C-alpha cells in the first residue's frame, strides 16, 4: 500500500466517524448500516467491532480500520466481497445500479454528490450502453486505479 | 474525486466485519 491508498481509506473511515473524534462507536456503525438499509442489533454491532478491536477499547480507530481494509484476500473471497458490496448499491436488486440508486447510497453515507456528478459516474462506468451499471462494470470502477 | 471508490471502501468494510 501507499500514501494515496491510506488517504483514500481515511476518507472512507470518515463516513463512519461522524463526530471526527477518530474512532467508530457501535452507534456510529449502526447509523451507517441503517443508512444503507440494514437493521443491526446492539449485540451484532459489538461483535462486528470486536472482530478488529485489538486494543479492547470498544471502538474501531483508524489503525484498526486500515488493518481490516489492507488485508489481502483470495480471489474467491474478493469476488464474493465485491458482489456483496454491489448488492448494497443495487437497492432494488434487479442486477443493475442506476444513477438514482448510486446517488441515494452515496448521499446517505455522507458523501456530497450532484445529479450531474452521478450522471457522469454512470456514463463512464456504462460499458454495454444500457444506461446502468451491472456487476462486472461495477468491478471495473472499484478496481480502477 | 474518487467519491464512488471511497463509498465502496466503506461498504466493503461493513462486509468484512459481517464476515
Ligand atoms: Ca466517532
Ligand atoms: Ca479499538
Ligand atoms: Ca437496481
Ligand atoms: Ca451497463
Amino acid at each position: 500500500l501507499t500514501d494515496e491508498q491510506i488517504a483514500e481509506f481515511k476518507e472512507a473511515f470518515s463516513l463512519f466517524d461522524k463526530d471526527g473524534d477518530g474512532t467508530i462507536t457501535t452507534k456510529e456503525l449502526g447509523t451507517v448500516m441503517r443508512s444503507l438499509g440494514q437493521n443491526p442489533t446492539e449485540a451484532e454491532l459489538q461483535d462486528m467491532i470486536n472482530e478488529v478491536d485489538a486494543d479492547g477499547n470498544g471502538t474501531i480507530d483508524f489503525p484498526e480500520f486500515l488493518n481490516l481494509m489492507a488485508r489481502k484476500m483470495k480471489d474467491t473471497d474478493s469476488e464474493e466481497e465485491l458482489k456483496e458490496a454491489f448488492r448494497v448499491f443495487d437497492k432494488d436488486g434487479n442486477g443493475f445500479i442506476s444513477a438514482a440508486e448510486l446517488r441515494h447510497v452515496m448521499t446517505n453515507l455522507g458523501e456530497k454528490l450532484t445529479d450531474e456528478e452521478v450522471d457522469e459516474m454512470i456514463r463512464e462506468a456504462d460499458v454495454d450502453g444500457d444506461g446502468q451499471v451491472n456487476y462486472e462494470e461495477f468491478v471495473q470502477v472499484m478496481m480502477a486505479k | 474525486r474518487r467519491k464512488w471508490q471511497k463509498t465502496g471502501h466503506a461498504v466493503r468494510a461493513i462486509g468484512r466485519l459481517s464476515s
